[PDB]
C-alpha cells in the first residue's frame, strides 16, 4: 500500500534552517513526481514545488525561489523539503505529495510535517483559576493557562474525572508565549459543594500545575 | 498564476442531503483539476484527478463534472464522514494553484449563546496583569461578534478571541474572548462588559460586573 | 589372343566401340565365322579385314579459334583476346577422354570504369573536403596502368523516413541540423550525381558542390546505393569492355535486409533500377534494404568488383561481409579519407592478380579435372585458380574431359571462363558413338531370317517390334 | 501430415490492408473459438492508413469479418505548462495481435508521440502503442509504456542514456499463462532493443481516456547498456515465453536480436527479472538469426524446447558459391540445470530466397502420437516462389529431418503467403489442433483443419 511517511514536528529558531523529509512506504520513491504543499489557515494552500527523484531535476513557484530546495535520495528512498533563512511566516504544516495514475496529479498525501518559528524560549505556564462574581440554575468556571511556550498542553478537570460539559478552546500566540483557556459547566448544588481543580502539564518544562477554583 | 475561486466558503447540512461545491479558474483548464478533502485534525486525500476520474477506494457517491473554467464536486447522500474541508486544486500550468476551501457543516436549529464573565484571579494581580475572560458556549449559527467595553466605552486593543470547531454532540460552537490589561491600568476603571451579538436576539446579550463591588 | 573386345560378345558396330575405347569393328563380308568382328584395329588387319570396312573411331581434339593473346588492352573497338583458344572441337567415344589446354591473360592497359559511391552522413563532412581534388590526383596515378580511365560519383545516407529521420518540427525537414548551429541537406536515400566519364575534372566540381546530410541511426542505407548503383547500368555508365570498380566508402555499420520493418518498410527489394530523371532512388521509403545474397547475384551479374574502403572501427565488419560475398575487396579509410587514392590503386591491383576458371552449361555426363601452371612454368595438379598475379602476366590451365557411357544428344557445347572476364573458350563437344556403317542399313534384309531382321555392318539384327 | 489441403476456408479484408499481417485465435468466455486478425494499413476516418483489426467468427465458408473497433483520434493534452501529442497516421495497428483469456491485445509499434513546451520539445518518435479490448463487455484500454515528456535538449546531455522514444513498443507480442502482457520493442535505448511487461488487469484499472502519460506501477522494463554489442541489435524483434530453469512458479522469457553484434544476430532467455541465463548466437552475419522464436516440448520429456528461424541464411554449395534460403535451428533443454548446448538439428530451406524460417508455429500435437509438432514458413519458397509452409513431426530425439506434409501457397505470386502462423487450437471441435495461415500481400488469411490421419 502507497504511504507517504514524513518527520516529526520541528521547533527553530528565525534565521536558522530545517530540511524535513518524506520517506516512501510500499513503493518506490523514483516511479513518480513527488511535490511538495504548504497550508496555513489564512493563506490556505500554497505549491512549493516537485521533484522527479529518477534524475533530480526540479520545479519551483517562484515566491519560494530561495528558501525552498527539494531534493531526494532513492537509496533511502527518501524525498527532502530544505528551508533557509527562516521566518514566522514559514511556520506551516508541510505536506510531500504524489499522483496515483496521473502524471501529473496530486492524488496521495503524508501525514504533514509541522513547522514552528519562534525565538522564545521554554517558558512554563501562569495557572488563574476564574471564579464567578457574586445565581441560576447553572454554574459556570474557568481557567487560564498563559504565557507558556512551546505547544502543548494538556488540561482537565479533577484529573479526568470531570468530562462532561467542558469546552477547552485553541491556544492562540500572544506574543512569542501561547495562551489556552477552558470552561466548565454544572448545577448550582455542585459548586461551591464539591471541589473543582484545573489540572495543568506542560510536558515541555515538565510542569504539572494543578489550581482549585475558590469563589469570591 | 492562475486563480482558483472556490465557492461556497461553507455550508450547513444534514445527512442525506446531495450538495455540490464548485471551482472557477481565471482561465480554461480542460478537465486538469483535482478534488481533496481533509477530515477534521487529519491530512489529506485524494476524491477526483483529472475533473471526473474516482481515487481508488473512494466511495461512488462523490463525483466531478465541469469543463473549460467552471467544475463542480458533487456528493450524493451526505455521511457521517462526509462533514470535512474541501479543496480544489488545477495543475493545467505550473505553478498548482489551490481553492480557498469549502467546510461542510452540521446544521441545526439555532441556539442562543450562553454568556459568562470572569473578572482576574487573585493569583494575576498580585503578578502585575489583570484578564477579563468572557466565554460565550453552546449556540448556532457560527457567526457572531463580541465586543468589550469599558465604563460602557468600546474597547478593541488588548482583546484576544479563541473559537471551537463544531462540537460532536450537540453541533453547536463556543467562543473565548479575553481581555488583557495591566494592573494599574485595569484599576483606573470600574465597568467591565463584554456585548454578545447573535441573530437569534435583536438586542446584545450584555454580561458585566463591578470592580471592588462584589 | 582374346580380349575385353571378343570375350564380351558383342552383338552390333554399336555395342563393340561400347566395350572400350580401344576396340574395333570390321563390318567386311569375307570373315571367318569363328573369327570375331570386335577386336583391336591391329588384329582385324591381321585377319585380312579390309580396311574400308573397319570403324575405329579416335577421341580428339582441334581448335577452331585461336586469336593470339593481345599485348595491349589498349585501342580497339574490344578486339582484345584474353583467352586463347577461343573455340575447340572435342570428339570422344564412349567412356574415354580426351585433353586440351587454355590460357589466361590479365592484359595490360585495359580500361577502367572506377564509381566513387561515397556517404554523405554527417560524419563524413571532413571527408568530402579532402577529396575534392581526387579526380585529377587519380587520373595521374591511373595513367600508369590504364589509358582508357571514366570516373564516376554517387550519395548515400538512409531511408528518408522515420525513426531513421528527423521528422519534427517541420524545419528539420528541411534543414536536419536545424538545432545545431549549422545547414544540412535534406535527408536522401541515393541520388546519382555523375556518370561514368572521362573527364575528370567534372568529378572535381560535382565534388565540391556536395554537402552532407544529417539522421538518427548509425547504420546507413548504403546496401541499398550499392543495388542502384549496380543494376542501372545506363545511368552510371558502365562499359561491356572495361574493368568495373564500385567504391564504396563510409564510417559506420550498415543496414541489412528486413531492418526496414522498423520503419514500416517490408517489401523484399526486387533487385531492379528505380532511379528515374531525378537521380534519386524512389523505392527507397518503400522497399526494404537488399540482402547479401541478392547484392551478390547482381554483382556477378554485371561484373562490379565492389571496394569496401572503410575505417577502422568498422574494419572487420566490412571484412566479414566481404567473405560472405566473393571477389570483395577490402581496404583500412582514414577518418577524413585523406588516403582513398592509394586505397583504390592497391584494390586494383589486388583485383587483377587472380585468374579463377569457372565452366558453364558442362554436361551431365562430362566431368573435368584441372592442372594450373602459374609462376614460372610450376605445374600445380587439381587447381583451377592462380593468385598473386600482376599485370601483363599469363597462366595456362591442361584440361582433360572424361564422358561416362554415352549420352542420348551426339552434341553439346560448354563454356570455361575466368571470373571476371569478358572472353572465354568455348567446347564443342561430339560423342562419336555410332558407326558410319549404320547409315546403310539394310531394313527387312532377305539375308536375315527371311525379313524379319536388319542388316547392318555385316551383321543380322532383329528388327522393330521384336 | 494430416492437415487437409483440399478443403480450405478463406477470410478476407479490403484491398491494400494488409489483412493478415497478424492472427491470433481468440477463445471467448464460452469457450467459442475465433480469429483475430491485423491489418496495419486498414484506412482511418480521414481516408489514411491508420491499421485495423478485425474479429472472425468460425465459419467454414470464411467471407469478410467485422471490425473490432478502436479510437483512431489523434489526441492532445496541455496540462503541466505541457502539450502531449499522440499520432496515429501510419500507425500500424495490427501490426502484432496477441489473445490471452477474453482479451485481445492489438497493438500499433509505428504510433508517433511527441511533447511541447515552449519553443523545445521532445521530438517527433515512434514510441509505439497497444490497444487492449474485452469485445464482450466493450472494456477499452492502452498502454505505451515507453512514453515520456523528457525533452530533447536532456537526453542529447546525457549522451541518450535511457532513450525510449524510438521504443516501437507492440512490435512483437505474447502474454504468459499468468495474464502479464510482454511487449518487445526493438528500437528502445536509440535502437538496443527493450521488453515491457505489465499485467493485463493492471493495464485496465489504471488507464483513463485522455490522460495520455499514466503509471502503471506494476510493470517492469528491461534495462539500457553501453556494450557495444548491443548496439542496433533490435532486441525484442520478436518475443516468446516458456518454463527454461525447472522452477514452475517462475516465468521466462525468450528474446529474439536478429542484429545482436554487428548483424551476427542472437536469442537470448531471461528470467522475469530480464536476468541472462542463456545465449544462442546467430552462425552467420546478417542471417537474421532471431528473426522468429517458438517454444514448445517436441520430444515429449516435459520440457520446453526452443526453435530459433534464420531466413535469410546462405547455404553452403558447390564451386564455393552461397544461396540464401534461411535455416531453423532446435534446441531441446537438457534435463536439470544445465546449458542449452548445440543445436540438436538444423533444417535449412531449399528455394532461392525462399525465406524458410520467417515463422515457426508451435502446432501441437497434429498427428495425435503423443509428440508436439511444429510449421516452418517460406513466404517465398516453392518451385513457383509463391510461398510454402512444411509440417515437421515431433519424435523421442526431437524433430523429423523431412516434412511430413508441405502446404503449397493457394495465392497469387506476392501474397506472402505464412509470413504469420498460428497453431495448437482445435477450431472446428474435432479433436485435432488445427492451423491458420496468413497472406497479407493477397489481404487474405486461410485456414488448415486438422482431420484424423490415413
Ligand atoms: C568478424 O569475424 C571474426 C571471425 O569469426 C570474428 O572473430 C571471432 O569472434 C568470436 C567472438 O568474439 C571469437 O570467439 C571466441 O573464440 C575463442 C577461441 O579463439 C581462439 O582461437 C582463435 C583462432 O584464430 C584465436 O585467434 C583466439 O585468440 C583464440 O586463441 C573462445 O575462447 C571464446 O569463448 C569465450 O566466449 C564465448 C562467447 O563468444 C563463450 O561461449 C565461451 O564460453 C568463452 O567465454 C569465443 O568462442 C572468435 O575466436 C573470433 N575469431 C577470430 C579469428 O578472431 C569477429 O568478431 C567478427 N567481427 C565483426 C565486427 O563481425
Ligand atoms: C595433371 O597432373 C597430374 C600429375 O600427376 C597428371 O597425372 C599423371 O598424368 C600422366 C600423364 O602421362 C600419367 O601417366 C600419370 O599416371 C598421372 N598420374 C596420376 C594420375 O597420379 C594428370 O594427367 C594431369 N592432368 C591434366 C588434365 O593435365
Ligand atoms: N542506449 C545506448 N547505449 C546507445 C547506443 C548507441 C547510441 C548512438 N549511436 O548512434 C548515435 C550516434 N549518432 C548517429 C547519427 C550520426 C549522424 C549521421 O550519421 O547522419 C551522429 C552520431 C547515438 C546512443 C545510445
Ligand atoms: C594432352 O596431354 C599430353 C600429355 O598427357 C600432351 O603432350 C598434349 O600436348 C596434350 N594435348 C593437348 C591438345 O593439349
Ligand atoms: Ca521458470
Ligand atoms: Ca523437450
Ligand atoms: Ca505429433
Ligand atoms: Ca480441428
Ligand atoms: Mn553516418
Ligand atoms: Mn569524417
Ligand atoms: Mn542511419
Amino acid at each position: 500500500e502507497v504511504q507517504l511517511q514524513q518527520s516529526g514536528a520541528e521547533l527553530v529558531k528565525p534565521g536558522a534552517s530545517v530540511k524535513l523529509s518524506c520517506t516512501a512506504s510500499g513503493f518506490n520513491i523514483k516511479d513518480t513526481y513527488v511535490h511538495w504543499v504548504k497550508q496555513r489557515p489564512e493563506q490556505g494552500l500554497e505549491w512549493i514545488g516537485r521533484i522527479d527523484p529518477a534524475n533530480g531535476y526540479t520545479k519551483y513557484d517562484p515566491k519560494f525561489q530561495g528558501k525552498a530546495t527539494i531534493t531526494a535520495d532513492t537509496s533511502s528512498n527518501t524525498a527532502y523539503l530544505q528551508l533557509s533563512s527562516l521566518t514566522s511566516e514559514d511556520t506551516a504544516v508541510y505536506y510531500c505529495v504524489r499522483p496515483l495514475y496521473d502524471y501529473y496529479a496530486m492524488d496521495y498525501w503524508g501525514q504533514g510535517t509541522s513547522v514552528t518559528v519562534s525565538s522564545a524560549k521554554t517558558t512554563a505556564p501562569s495557572v488563574y483559576p476564574l471564579a464567578p462574581v457574586c445565581t441560576g440554575s447553572s454554574v459556570t468556571l474557568g481557567c487560564l493557562v498563559k504565557g507558556y511556550f512551546p505547544e502543548p498542553v494538556t488540561l482537565t478537570w479533577n484529573s479526568g474525572s470531570l468530562s462532561s460539559g467542558v469546552h477547552t478552546f485553541p491556544a492562540v500566540l500572544q506574543s512569542d508565549l501561547y495562551t489556552l483557556s477552558s470552561s466548565v459547566t454544572v448545577t448550582s448544588s455542585t459548586w461551591p459543594s464539591q471541589s473543582i481543580t484545573c489540572n495543568v502539564a506542560h510536558p515541555a518544562s515538565s510542569t504539572k500545575v494543578d489550581k482549585k477554583i475558590e469563589p469570591r | 498564476d492562475i486563480l482558483m475561486t472556490q465557492s461556497p466558503s461553507s455550508m450547513s447540512v444534514s445527512l442525506g442531503d446531495t450538495v455540490s461545491i464548485t471551482c472557477h479558474a481565471s482561465q480554461g483548464i480542460s478537465s486538469n483539476i483535482g478534488w481533496l478533502q481533509q477530515k477534521p485534525g487529519k491530512s489529506f486525500m485524494g476524491l477526483i484527478y483529472y475533473g471526473t476520474n474516482l481515487v481508488d477506494g473512494v466511495p461512488s457517491r462523490f463525483s466531478g463534472s465541469g469543463s473549460g473554467a467552471d467544475y463542480s464536486l458533487t456528493i450524493s447522500s451526505l455521511d457521517s464522514e462526509d462533514f470535512a474541508d474541501y479543496y480544489c486544486v488545477q495543475y493545467a500550468q505550473l505553478p498548482y494553484t489551490f481553492g480557498g476551501g469549502t467546510k461542510l457543516e452540521i446544521k441545526r436549529a439555532d441556539a442562543a449563546p450562553t454568556v459568562s464573565i470572569f473578572p482576574p484571579s487573585s493569583e494575576q494581580l498580585t503578578s502585575g496583569g489583570a484578564s477579563v475572560v468572557c466565554f460565550l458556549n453552546n449556540f448556532y449559527p457560527k457567526d457572531i461578534n463580541v465586543k468589550w467595553k469599558i465604563d460602557g466605552s468600546e474597547r478593541q486593543n488588548g482583546v484576544l478571541n479563541s473559537w471551537t470547531d463544531q462540537d460532536s454532540k450537540d453541533s453547536t460552537y463556543s467562543m473565548s474572548s479575553t481581555l488583557t490589561l495591566t494592573k494599574d491600568e485595569y484599576e483606573r476603571h470600574n465597568s467591565y462588559t463584554c456585548e454578545a451579538t447573535h441573530k437569534t436576539s435583536t438586542s446584545p446579550i450584555v454580561k458585566s460586573f463591578n470592580r471592588n463591588e462584589c | 589372343g582374346p580380349n575385353i573386345c571378343t570375350t564380351r560378345g558383342v552383338s552390333s558396330c554399336q555395342q563393340c566401340l561400347a566395350v572400350s575405347p580401344m576396340c574395333a569393328w570390321c563390318s567386311d563380308e569375307a570373315l571367318p565365322l569363328g573369327s570375331p568382328r570386335c577386336d583391336l584395329k591391329e588384329n582385324l588387319l591381321k585377319d585380312n579385314c579390309a580396311p574400308e570396312s573397319i570403324e575405329f573411331p579416335v577421341s580428339e581434339a582441334r581448335v577452331l579459334e585461336d586469336r593470339p593473346l593481345s599485348d595491349k588492352g589498349s585501342g580497339d573497338s574490344s578486339q582484345v583476346t584474353q583467352v586463347s583458344p577461343q573455340r575447340i572441337a572435342l570428339r570422344l567415344r564412349p567412356d574415354d577422354s580426351k585433353n586440351f589446354s587454355i590460357q589466361v591473360r590479365q592484359v595490360e592497359d585495359y580500361p577502367v570504369d572506377i564509381y566513387y559511391l561515397m556517404d554523405l552522413s554527417y560524419s563524413m563532412k571532413d571527408d568530402l573536403w579532402s577529396i575534392q581534388n581526387l579526380g585529377t590526383k587519380l587520373a595521374t596515378q591511373m595513367r600508369k596502368l590504364t589509358s582508357n580511365l571514366r570516373i564516376g560519383f554517387g550519395a548515400f545516407v538512409d531511408k528518408p523516413v522515420s525513426p531513421y529521420m528527423y521528422i519534427s518540427p517541420p524545419e528539420a525537414l528541411e534543414n536536419p541540423c536545424y538545432d545545431m548551429k549549422t545547414t544540412c541537406l535534406p535527408m536522401f536515400g541515393y541520388k546519382h550525381v555523375l556518370t561514368l566519364t572521362d573527364q575528370v575534372t567534372r568529378f572535381n566540381e560535382e565534388v565540391k558542390k556536395q554537402s552532407v546530410s544529417r539522421n538518427r541511426d548509425a547504420p546507413e542505407g548504403g546496401f541499398d546505393a550499392i543495388m542502384q548503383a549496380t543494376v542501372c547500368d545506363e545511368k552510371i555508365g558502365w562499359r561491356n569492355d572495361a574493368s568495373h570498380l564500385l567504391v564504396f566508402t563510409t564510417d559506420a555499420k550498415t543496414h541489412i535486409a528486413l531492418d526496414g520493418r522498423l520503419a514500416g518498410i517490408v517489401q523484399p527489394n526486387d533487385g531492379q533500377c528505380h532511379v528515374g530523371s531525378d537521380n534519386h532512388y524512389s523505392a527507397s521509403t518503400t522497399m526494404d534494404y537488399p540482402s547479401l545474397g541478392l547484392m551478390t547475384e547482381k554483382l556477378s551479374q554485371k561484373n562490379i568488383n565492389l571496394i569496401f574502403a572503410v575505417t577502422e572501427n568498422v574494419v572487420n565488419l566490412y571484412q566479414n561481409y566481404s567473405e560472405l560475398i566473393p571477389g570483395t575487396t577490402v581496404g583500412v579509410l582514414s577518418m577524413d579519407s585523406s588516403n582513398v587514392l592509394q586505397l583504390i590503386v592497391d584494390a586494383y591491383g589486388k583485383i587483377r592478380s587472380k585468374v579463377e576458371l569457372e565452366v558453364r552449361d558442362l554436361p551431365e555426363e562430362l566431368s573435368l579435372s584441372f592442372n594450373a601452371t602459374c609462376l614460372n612454368n610450376e605445374v600445380i595438379p587439381g587447381l583451377k585458380s592462380c593468385m598473386g598475379l600482376k599485370i601483363g602476366d599469363t597462366v595456362s590451365f591442361s584440361i582433360e574431359a572424361k564422358v561416362r557411357g554415352c549420352p542420348q544428344e551426339k552434341e553439346k557445347s560448354f563454356t570455361i571462363k575466368p571470373v571476371g572476364f569478358k572472353d572465354s573458350l568455348i567446347v564443342q563437344v561430339t560423342f562419336d558413338c555410332d558407326c558410319a556403317c549404320q547409315a546403310q542399313a539394310e531394313p527387312n534384309s532377305h539375308r536375315c531370317n527371311n525379313g524379319n531382321g536388319t542388316f547392318e555392318c555385316g551383321v543380322c539384327r532383329c528388327g522393330p517390334g521384336w | 501430415l494430416n492437415l487437409d489441403p483440399v478443403q480450405l476456408t478463406f477470410y478476407a479484408g479490403p484491398n491494400g490492408s494488409q489483412f493478415g499481417f497478424s492472427l491470433d485465435f481468440h477463445k471467448d468466455s464460452h469457450g467459442r473459438v475465433a480469429i483475430v486478425v491485423g491489418a496495419p494499413r486498414t484506412l482511418g476516418p480521414s481516408q489514411e492508413e491508420t491499421g485495423g483489426v478485425f474479429l472472425c467468427p468460425w465459419r467454414a465458408e470464411g467471407g469478410q469479418c467485422p471490425s473490432l473497433l478502436f479510437d483512431l483520434r489523434d489526441e492532445t493534452r496541455n496540462v503541466g505548462s505541457q502539450t502531449l501529442q499522440t499520432f496515429k497516421a501510419r500507425q500500424g495497428l495490427g501490426a502484432s495481435v496477441v489473445s490471452w483469456s477474453d482479451v485481445i491485445v492489438a497493438c500499433a509499434p509505428w504510433q508517433h508521440w511527441n511533447v511541447l513546451e515552449k519553443t523545445e520539445e521532445a521530438e517527433k518518435t515512434p514510441v509505439g502503442s497497444c490497444f487492449l479490448a474485452q469485445p464482450e463487455s466493450g472494456r477499452r484500454a492502452e498502454y505505451s509504456p515507453c512514453r515520456g515528456n523528457t525533452l530533447s535538449r536532456i537526453y542529447v546531455e546525457n549522451d541518450f542514456s535511457w532513450d525510449k522514444r524510438y521504443c516501437e513498443a507492440g512490435f512483437s507480442s505474447v502474454v504468459t499463462q499468468a495474464g502479464e502482457l510482454v511487449l518487445g520493442a526493438p528500437g528502445g535505448y536509440y535502437f538496443l532493443g527493450l521488453l515491457a511487461q505489465a499485467p493485463v488487469a493492471d493495464i485496465f484499472s489504471s488507464y483513463r481516456p485522455g490522460i495520455l502519460l499514466w503509471h502503471v506501477s506494476s510493470q517492469s522494463l528491461s534495462f539500457d547498456s553501453s556494450n557495444p554489442e548491443y548496439f542496433d541489435g533490435y532486441w525484442g524483434y520478436s518475443v516468446a515465453v516458456g518454463e527454461f530453469d525447472g522452477d514452475l512458479n517462475t516465468t521466462e522469457y525468450v528474446v529474439g536480436a536478429p542484429t545482436w553484434s554487428w548483424t551476427l544476430g542472437a536469442v537470448e532467455i531471461l528470467d522475469s527479472y530480464y536476468q541472462r541465463l542463456h545465449r544462442l548466437r546467430g552462425e552467420q552475419m546478417a542471417s537474421y538469426f532471431g528473426h522468429s522464436v517458438a517454444v514448445t516440448d517436441v520430444n515429449g520429456d516435459g520440457r520446453h524446447d526452443l526453435l530459433v528461424g534464420a531466413p535469410l541464411y546462405m547455404e553452403s554449395r558447390a564451386d564455393r558459391k552461397l544461396a540464401e534460403v534461411g535455416r531453423v535451428y532446435l534446441f531441446l533443454q537438457p534435463r536439470g540445470p544445465h546449458a542449452l548446448g548445440a543445436p540438436s538439428l538444423l533444417l535449412t530451406g531449399t528455394q532461392l530466397y525462399g525465406r524458410f524460417g520467417s515463422a515457426i508455429a508451435p502446432l501441437g500435437d497434429l498427428d495425435r502420437d503423443g509428440y508436439n509438432d511444429i510449421a516452418v514458413a517460406a513466404p517465398y519458397g516453392g518451385p513457383s516462389g509463391r510461398g510454402q509452409v512444411l509440417v515437421f513431426l515431433g519424435q523421442s530425439e526431437g524433430l523429423r529431418s523431412r516434412p511430413s506434409q508441405v502446404l503449397d501457397s493457394p495465392f497469387p505470386t506476392g501474397s506472402a503467403f505464412g509470413f504469420s502462423l498460428r497453431g495448437a487450437v482445435d477450431i472446428d471441435d474435432n479433436g485435432y489442433p488445427d492451423l491458420i495461415v496468413g497472406a497479407y500481400g493477397a489481404n487474405q488469411v486461410a485456414v488448415y483443419r486438422a482431420q484424423p490421419v490415413v
